[PDB]
């Protein structure tokens, strides 16, 4: 009279299907999800410094559109641009908009240092009803609209050396009038010119006269340009008309700053990973929420689920 | 699996075993009973924990990158930006698919292996005092009371004690 001793293993009544080398679907006792497919719908305000653009693009905050004045000298890890943003100052364009937006976004600051430019023989602080500041006409806070003094606009020729140990970003522009009458009335000379240069580079822009579509009361336009000045270099600005002058420079940094288009609300919580859909957890190695991410994030993949087996083959009773 | 135990010579699993992954069922003079084997259970779990922690190991943190959505048609530069991202995503999607496939094949094989290891260990304990029925059960050819079973399960079973008795019952 002996005994029987059986060796065996567990099973569960409801297993999960996983994929292997040999099988599209095979049942194991347990698995865990490797693809993050959901978001809260909200951008957590920690641990990254989130700056909500509200009604302002980064570029409008940079130029100093009056309704974006609250952004003066702001900083960020992530600047968030909202689909409701609007411009409300003089109509403008930025040749290579995307690059200026990128380099500013990446710098992470709008810290602005005013410099004492001397504009001899012109009227300063020009404004427009297209860009109201309080009840009266106004302009981009960081730009200085120069026009004739008396009946003359002389050749402007100024320099600003960089004797600091950081890079300076100068934002400046050129005014494009709609008519010859406008050109001569503002700048005297029938054709203007703006040359901005360093030891290493030069940009010269000729204004073009002509109607553009009417936007916020003007058929005219301003085109926006930029110039970086390295330590030891010097800025020179030369113009016989149509200069939209810088008031100073923006301080540049390098680091972890970026920009994102999103309408997700900002909330009080902690999440390393941000997407335009909202923050997502980063415990999983992959995610299917959005290919646009910021921070310590799972890698974007096309699969909406991938199961890692965490148990043996399930062979029920 | 590669070892042929789980879903192999062991017909099925035990839904009743909730305190371990592998273990023992016995019938003797004193009745029937069940116990988990902790060592084999823990070996499987430790290996699976190991691979889980390797896989969920936070690999990347990215800040300013390229734009990936575009409000205007631009042509060449935008074609390239999209293609770069699409290329990246397909490569990562492939890595992810392959990773889970290899991981899961291996997890099944390693759990199958641990079943087999326990089975071979037990066979070796019992020496000439038992025989492999071929379904994961040993027929033990002697009086094995609950003390004797627990001795097999906790590694103290001296085979020399019951050898004479069992040898006699086997060779008839
Ligand atoms: C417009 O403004 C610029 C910037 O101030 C003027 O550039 C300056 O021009 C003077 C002479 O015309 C340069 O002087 C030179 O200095 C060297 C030593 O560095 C000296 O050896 C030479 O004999 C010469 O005198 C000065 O360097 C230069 N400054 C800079 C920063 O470039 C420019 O003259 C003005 N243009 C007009 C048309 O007035
Ligand atoms: C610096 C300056 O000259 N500001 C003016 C401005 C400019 O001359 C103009 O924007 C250049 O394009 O014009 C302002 O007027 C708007 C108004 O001007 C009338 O002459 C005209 O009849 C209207 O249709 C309309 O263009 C302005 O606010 O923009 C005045 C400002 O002082
Ligand atoms: C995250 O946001 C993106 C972008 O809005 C969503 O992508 C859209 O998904 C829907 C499917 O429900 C499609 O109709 C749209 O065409 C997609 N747009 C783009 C640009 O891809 C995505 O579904 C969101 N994901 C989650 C989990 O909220
Ligand atoms: C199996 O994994 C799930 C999560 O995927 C977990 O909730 C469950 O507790 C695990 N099973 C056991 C027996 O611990």
């Amino acid at each position: 009279p002996g005994a029987t001793l059986c060796l065996g293993h567990h099973a569960v009544p409801n297993g999960t299907l996983v994929k292997t080398i040999t099988d599209d679907q095979i049942e194991v006792t347990n698995a865990t999800e490797l693809v993050q497919s959901s978001s809260t719908g909200k951008i957590c305000n920690n641990p990254h410094r989130i700056l909500d653009g509200i009604d302002c693009t980064l570029i409008d905050a940079l130029l100093g559109d009056p309704h974006c004045d609250v952004f003066q000298n702001e900083t960020w890890d992530l600047f968030v641009e909202r689909s409701k943003a609007f411009s409300n100052c003089y109509p403008y364009d930025v040749p290579d908009y995307a690059s200026l937006r990128s380099l500013v976004a990446s710098s992470g600051t709008l810290e602005f240092i005013t410099e004492g430019f001397t504009w001899t023989g012109v009227t300063q602080n020009g404004g427009s009803n297209a860009c109201k500041r309080g009840p009266g006409s106004g302009f981009f806070s960081r730009l200085n609209w120069l026009t004739k003094s008396g009946s003359t606009y002389p050749v402007l020729n100024v320099t600003m050396p960089n004797n600091d140990n950081f890079d300076k970003l100068y934002i400046w522009g050129v005014h494009h009038p709609s008519t010859n009458q406008e050109q001569t009335s503002l700048y005297v000379q029938a054709s203007g010119r703006v040359t901005v240069s360093t030891r290493r580079s030069q940009q010269t822009i000729i204004p073009n006269i002509g109607s553009r579509p009417w936007v916020r009361q003007a058929s005219s336009r301003i085109s926006i340009y930029w110039t970086i000045v390295k330590p030891g270099d010097v800025l020179v600005i030369n113009s016989n008309g149509n200069l939209i002058a810088p008031r100073g420079y923006f301080k540049m940094r390098t680091g972890k700053s970026s920009i994102m288009r999103s309408d997700a609300p900002i909330d009080t919580c902690i999440s390393e990973c941000i997407t335009p859909n909202g923050s997502i957890p980063n415990d999983k190695p992959f995610q299917n929420v959005n290919k646009i991410t910021y921070g310590a994030c799972p890698k974007y993949v096309k699969q909406n689920t991938l199961k890692l087996a965490t148990g043996m083959r399930n062979v029920p009773e | 699996g590669l070892f042929g135990a789980i879903a192999g010579f062991i017909e099925n699993g035990w839904e009743g075993m909730i305190d371990g992954w592998y273990g023992f069922r016995h019938q003797n003079s004193e009745g029937t009973g069940q116990a988990a084997d902790l060592k084999s259970t823990q070996a499987a779990i430790d290996q699976i924990n190991g691979k889980l922690n390797r896989v969920i190991e936070k690999t990347n943190e990215k800040f300013h990158q390229i734009e990936k959505e575009f409000s205007e048609v631009e042509g060449r530069i935008q074609d390239l930006e999209k293609y770069v991202e699409d290329t990246k995503i397909d490569l990562w999607s492939y890595n992810a698919e392959l990773l889970v496939a290899l991981e899961n094949q291996h997890t099944i094989d390693l759990t199958d292996s641990e079943m087999n290891k326990l089975f071979e260990k037990t066979g070796r304990q019992l020496r000439e005092n038992a025989e492999d029925m071929g379904n994961g059960c040993f027929k033990i050819y002697h009086k094995c009371d609950n003390a004797c079973i627990e001795s097999i399960r906790n590694g103290t079973y001296d085979h020399d004690v019951y050898r004479d008795e069992a040898l006699n019952n086997r060779f008839q």
